[PDB]
C-alpha cells in the first residue's frame, strides 16, 4: 500500500518497526527478514535523534541493532557490514566477559549478549516517491 | 389528536431508551446514571442541574459522579428514578405524560412489589392515563418474531440463555450467568493497568469502555490467539486518551471478551456461553433439541462481537452429535431488540386490552400490573 | 440619595487599588509602604507627614524610607494597615466610608485569623455598613469570564497555575511558584550590578523597577539570544538615570526575565512556567486536558511583556501530545484584572446578600465572612 | 564456607531495607534517592560522591536533590537502581555478590518486563549464583503466619486491603487505594503551610515528615475532635524546625491522618479504609466472611499510629451485623513485615528449590522468574 505498512512509523526515506516483544539478536534478524525489513542501522545523528520517537514509546526499552561486533577485532559493523561512525560506537566497562551486536537503550548505542532477550526494531525503505 | 401511542421506555442498568411506539427505534438514549460536582466548591453564580448526569454527564466525564439507582436493572431506588423518568419525559421525549400510555419494561427477577412501586410512580406522580409493565427479556425476544430456538442474550448486566418452544420460554430450560459487558469492562480496565496504566477512576471508567467497544474482539482459538500474540505485530493498536497520551493495547483486546467464554478469568466457577448454551438444551427433551440447534439467536450488547458467530458454531459442533444440525443467527441491531420488542407490543393494537389502565390502578391497586396481566 | 456602590480595595502588596464597584478600572492607585525621613534632620517648620508614602513617597524617592505591611500580599501589621485604609478611603476616595459597603481582597492562604481581623477594622475603626472579603485569583477569574482554561497567573509576588472546569478551581491541580515580580527587579538589581554599577538602595531599587519594565523583554530561545548577544548591536539601548547617568543594557533585557522560564538563575529549585502548567495539567482529569490546553490564559502584570504567549505556545506544544491543539490567550489589561474581578462580584446587585452585615458582625463577630461566605 | 545465605534485599519506594536472612530485623536500611548538588558551584577539590543518598543525603539535606527511582514502588530507571544496588551490596552491606544468592522483592502490579529486567541486572552485573524476585506483599503474608483473615496494609505508597483464605489471596476481593504515607506527608506540609508557614522544599518535607511521625495520632471521632479543638490545650504541642524556629501544630495533628479515613481531604474520591475494607469483604461469600471479620490484621508503615486499632474496631462493628464478632489485630511493629517475609523465605531451607539460577536465566533467559514461579 502506503509508503509504510501499518503499524510502522516513517522517518524520510525509512519506515521502522518496533517489536512488540523481546527477541534474540539473531531471532529478531531472521524475524524482520521475514517482512523484507531488517534491523536498524543508524547512519547519521538526524537518523539517531529520530530514536527519541521511541521515547513515546512507553519507557525507554533496549532494542536490538544492527551493529555487530566482529570478537577477534570486536570491530563494529552493521548487517551490511559498514562501518558506523565515531558517534554511533558502544562504551566502555572495567572488563568481563561476554559482548555482542549493540542496542539502543534510549538515548544511547550500548551492547549486550545476544542470549539475552531484548526488543528490536526493524527498518526498511519506504516506497520513495517518483513522480 | 385522538389515538394514542404506548411510550416504550426500557429502563436499562446502564442506559435507558424510550421512545414512542411505531418508532423504529428509541428516540431517546441515555445514561442512566446520577451525577454531581464530588468537588463541587463553589462559584459565583450557578445555573448548573444537581444530579441530570444524562447527556451533559457524560460530557461532563471528570467532574461528575456517578450513581445507577438501577444497576442491577432494578430500581434500587425511587427517588432518582423518578428523575429519570421526569427527564425522560420532559426532557427528552418532550411529550406530556397525560397524553400516552406507557409500557416500562421490567429486569427479569423484580419482585412483584418494586412493580406496584413502578406503577403507582406512572399513576400517581406522571398520572399516564395507563401504563403497561414490560418484561424486557421479553420485549426482546418479540422483536425477533422467532417460536423455537435457543437464544443466547448477553446484555449489560446479565447473561441468559433460553430455549424458546413455541413461543414458550421454558422456565426450567433457562440459566442465569452474573456476567455481560458490565464485568468485561471492568476486567479490561484491570488487566489494562498491569501494564502500568492506571485505569481507577469513572471518567477513565468511560474511556476503558470506549477501548473495549472498538477494540475489543473474540478470538479464534483462545490458546493459538496468545501464542501468536506474540509475533503478533498487528494486536499493537493504538488508542489515544482523551489527554492525548496514546497508549498501546495488543493482547488485551482478545483477552477480555474471552472471559464470556471462561469465567474463571472473572473468578466466575460459572460455565461459559457454550457450556450454557449446551445445558439448557439438555434440560429439555431428546426431541425438542434438534430445533434449538439449528435456532439459536444471539442478542444483546454483548452478543455483538464479531467472531462470536463462528466461534460458537466451531463450540458447539465439538459438543454436540455430529448428526445434528447446527446454525446460528444473529440479528442486525440486537442490541436494540428489546426496545424493539417492547415497542411493538406497546403499539399493539389488538392487544390494547393488555395494557394497564387508570381505573384498574384504583380498584386493584398496582398489583394488578403484576396479576394476571404483566 | 440610595442604592450602594462596592468599595473594591483590593490590597496589594505593592500597590493598592480600590475605587468604586462598576469602575471600569482602579480609581485610585498607589504603592503601599511607609517611609517617613530616615535621615530626618529636624528644619524650621513642619508640615510633613510621618509616614504617607503613597504616590508623595515616589517621587520622594531619596528622602524616605519604606515599609510594606503588605509585603507578600499578607498583612502583617494591623497599624499601618488602617493607616493605608484611612488614607485609601479619606484622602484618595475622598469618600466617607460610613456610606459605602466594601469588599476587600486578600491573599492566597491567607489565614482565618487575619480575615476577622480585616473584619473587625473595616467595622470598627472604619464603620462601614457591611463588608464582603474576596480570594484576588478569583476576583481575577470572575473578571475574565472564562469558565474553562488553565490560566497562569503571574503578579508581583506570586505566581500561580490552576485549571479550572466549571468555575471550579480544582484545588488538588494548583500549584504556587514563589517568585514574580519582586524576584525580577531584586535579580535586576543584582544583575546590573555586575556591570560594574550599583544599584543597592530603595531609590535604586525604583530605578531598577523602572528599567525592567520598559527594558526587558523575553526570548525566542535563550541559548540562540545568549549566542546573538555578541553580535548584538541592539540590546545595547541606554537609559538615562534620573541624574543623569547613562547606562548600557540588554544582555539585561532577556535574561533577568529568564528567570521565570528557568528560575535556577534565581537559584531557585522550582520548575518553570511552562512545567508547571504542565504539571498541573497532568494533575487534572486526562479528559478535561485538551479543554485546559486549548483554554490557556495569562493573568497578572509579569504576563504582559511582548512575546509570552508566542513563546508559551511554542513551549508547551513541544511539551504537548502533537495532535492536541494549543491555545494562549491573553487579555489585555490584565493587571487590573484582581480589581475588576472586585468589582464586578461587588458590583453584583444580585449577589449582594453574600455582602456582610455589621448585624453579621457582631453577632457571628467578623468569622461569619471567614465561615460560609468571603 | 560452605551453606549460604540469601540476600534478602527489599525495594522500596523510599526506603531500602536489607540483610541476610535468618535475620530479626534487616540490617541496612537506607533511603532510595539520588542526590548529587543542585547549586553545585565547584570549589577546590571534590571528594563528594555525585549522588549516593543513602544516609548521607540526609544529613545533607538543605544541599542535596532527591529522586527516586522507585518512586511508585516500581523502578522507572535502571541505573539508578543499578547504582542502588551497588550501594547496597559493597557500601552497606559489605558483602559480595558471587558469594549469595539473592532474592529480591517486587511492587504488586509489576511489568514482568521489568521483572526480566531485574533478574537480568542481578545476574549480569551482580554476577549473583542466583536470585529469587518476590511479591512484598506476599512476603508480608509470610511474615504474619496467618492463613486467613483480612488484612489492611498500609505503606509508604499504597493501601491496600487483602482477603485471605486459606493461604491464598483472592484477587477479586482486593482493592487498591493510592493514598498512603506519601500522600499524608504532603498533605501536611500543605495545611502546615496553611496557617503560617511554608515548607515547600526538599528538606522541608523532611522535616514535615519528622513530625509526621512524632506528632500524628488519628481521632477518636473526627468530628467530636475538632469541636474539641477549639478549647483544646493539648493539641497546641510544639516543634523546633532545624534552624530556630519552634512552630505550633495540634488541630493539624488528627487531622492529616484523617485523610485514611477520609480520603476526600485529599481530594480522593475513594471510600475510606473502613469502606474499604467492608466492601471487599462483601466481595467474598458470606460464609468466609466471619473469618476476616474475626481476623483483621494491620499491616505496613501507616498503621503504626496508636489508637487505629480500636477505631477501626468501632467502625467496622458498625458496619457489621449485630451478631459478628470482630477483632483487630496489629502486630507490634508491622512496617518490617515486608522484610520479614523475605528473611523467611529467602532463608528456607525446604523451599531452596525456589531459587533461580543462572542456568535458568541462562536457558530460560531471565524471565522464568516471572513464569511458573517468582
Ligand atoms: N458493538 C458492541 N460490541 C461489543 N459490546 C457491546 C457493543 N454494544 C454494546 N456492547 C456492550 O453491551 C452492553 C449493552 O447491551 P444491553 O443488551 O443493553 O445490556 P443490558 O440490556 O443488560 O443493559 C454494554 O454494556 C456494552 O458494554
Ligand atoms: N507592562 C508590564 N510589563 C512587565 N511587567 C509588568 C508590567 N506591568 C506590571 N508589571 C509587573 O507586575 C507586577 C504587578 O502585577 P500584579 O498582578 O499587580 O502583581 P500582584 O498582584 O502580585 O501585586 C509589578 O511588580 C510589575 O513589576
Ligand atoms: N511509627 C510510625 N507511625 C506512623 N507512620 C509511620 C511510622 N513508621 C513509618 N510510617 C510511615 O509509613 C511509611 C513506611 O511504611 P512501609 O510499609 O515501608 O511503606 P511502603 O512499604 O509502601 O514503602 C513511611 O512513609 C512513613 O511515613
Ligand atoms: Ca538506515
Amino acid at each position: 500500500c502506503s509508503p509504510c505498512p501499518h503499524n510502522w512509523i516513517q522517518n524520510g526515506k525509512s519506515c521502522y518497526y518496533v517489536f512488540e516483544r523481546w527477541e534474540m539478536w539473531n531471532i529478531s534478524k531472521k524475524s524482520c527478514l521475514k517482512e523484507g525489513a531488517s534491523l536498524f542501522q543508524i547512519d547519521s545523528k538526524e537518523e539517531m535523534e529520530f530514536i527519541s520517537s521511541i521515547g513515546k514509546l512507553k519507557g525507554g526499552n533496549k532494542y536490538w541493532v544492527g551493529v555487530f561486533q566482529d570478537g577477534i577485532s570486536g570491530s563494529w559493523f552493521w548487517e551490511d557490514g559498514s562501518s558506523p561512525l565515531s558517534d554511533l560506537l558502544p562504551a566502555e566497562r572495567q572488563r568481563s566477559a561476554g559482548q555482542i551486536c549493540g542496542y539502543l537503550k534510549d538515548s544511547t548505542l550500548i551492547s549486550d549478549k545476544c542470549d539475552s532477550w531484548k526488543y528490536f526494531i526493524c527498518e526498511k525503505k519506504a516506497f520513495g516517491s517518483c513522480i | 389528536d385522538d389515538d394514542i401511542a404506548a411510550l416504550v421506555v426500557d429502563n436499562g442498568s446502564g442506559m435507558c431508551k424510550a421512545g414512542f411506539a411505531g418508532d423504529d427505534a428509541p428516540r431517546a438514549v441515555f445514561p442512566s446514571i446520577v451525577g454531581r460536582p464530588r468537588h463541587q466548591g463553589v462559584m459565583v453564580g450557578m445555573g448548573q442541574k444537581d444530579s441530570y448526569v444524562g447527556d451533559e454527564a457524560q460530557s461532563k466525564r471528570g467532574i461528575l459522579t456517578l450513581k445507577y439507582p438501577i444497576e442491577h436493572g432494578i430500581v434500587t431506588n425511587w427517588d432518582d428514578m423518578e428523575k429519570i423518568w421526569h427527564h425522560t419525559f420532559y426532557n427528552e421525549l418532550r411529550v406530556a405524560p397525560e397524553e400516552h400510555p406507557v409500557l416500562l419494561t421490567e429486569a427479569p427477577l423484580n419482585p412483584k412489589a418494586n412493580r406496584e412501586k413502578m406503577t403507582q410512580i406512572m399513576f400517581e406522580t406522571f398520572n399516564t392515563p395507563a401504563m403497561y409493565v414490560a418484561i424486557q427479556a421479553v420485549l426482546s425476544l418479540y422483536a425477533s418474531g422467532r417460536t423455537t430456538g435457543i437464544v443466547m442474550d448477553s446484555g449489560d448486566g446479565v447473561t441468559h440463555t433460553v430455549p424458546i418452544y413455541e413461543g414458550y420460554a421454558l422456565p426450567h430450560a433457562i440459566l442465569r450467568l452474573d456476567l455481560a459487558g458490565r464485568d468485561l469492562t471492568d476486567y479490561l480496565m484491570k488487566i489494562l493497568t498491569e501494564r502500568g496504566y492506571s485505569f481507577t477512576t469513572t471518567a477513565e471508567r468511560e474511556i476503558v469502555r470506549d477501548i473495549k467497544e472498538k477494540l475489543c474482539y473474540v478470538a479464534l482459538d483462545f490458546e493459538q490467539e496468545m501464542a501468536t500474540a506474540a509475533s503478533s505485530s498487528s494486536l499493537e493498536k493504538s488508542y489515544e486518551l482523551p489527554d492525548g497520551q496514546v497508549i498501546t493495547i495488543g493482547n488485551e483486546r482478545f483477552r477480555c471478551p474471552e472471559a464470556l467464554f471462561q469465567p474463571s478469568f472473572l473468578g466466575m466457577e460459572s460455565c461459559g456461553i457454550h457450556e450454557t448454551t449446551f445445558n439448557s438444551i439438555m434440560k429439555c427433551d431428546v426431541d425438542i433439541r434438534k430445533d434449538l440447534y439449528a435456532n439459536t439467536v444471539l442478542s444483546g450488547g454483548t452478543t455483538m462481537y464479531p467472531g462470536i458467530a463462528d466461534r460458537m458454531q466451531k463450540e458447539i459442533t465439538a459438543l454436540a452429535p455430529s448428526t445434528m444440525k447446527i446454525k446460528i443467527i444473529a440479528p442486525p441491531e440486537r442490541k436494540y431488540s428489546v426496545w424493539i420488542g417492547g415497542s411493538i407490543l406497546a403499539s399493539l393494537s389488538t392487544f390494547q386490552q393488555m395494557w394497564i389502565s387508570k381505573q384498574e390502578y384504583d380498584e386493584s391497586g398496582p398489583s394488578i400490573v403484576h396479576r394476571k396481566c404483566f
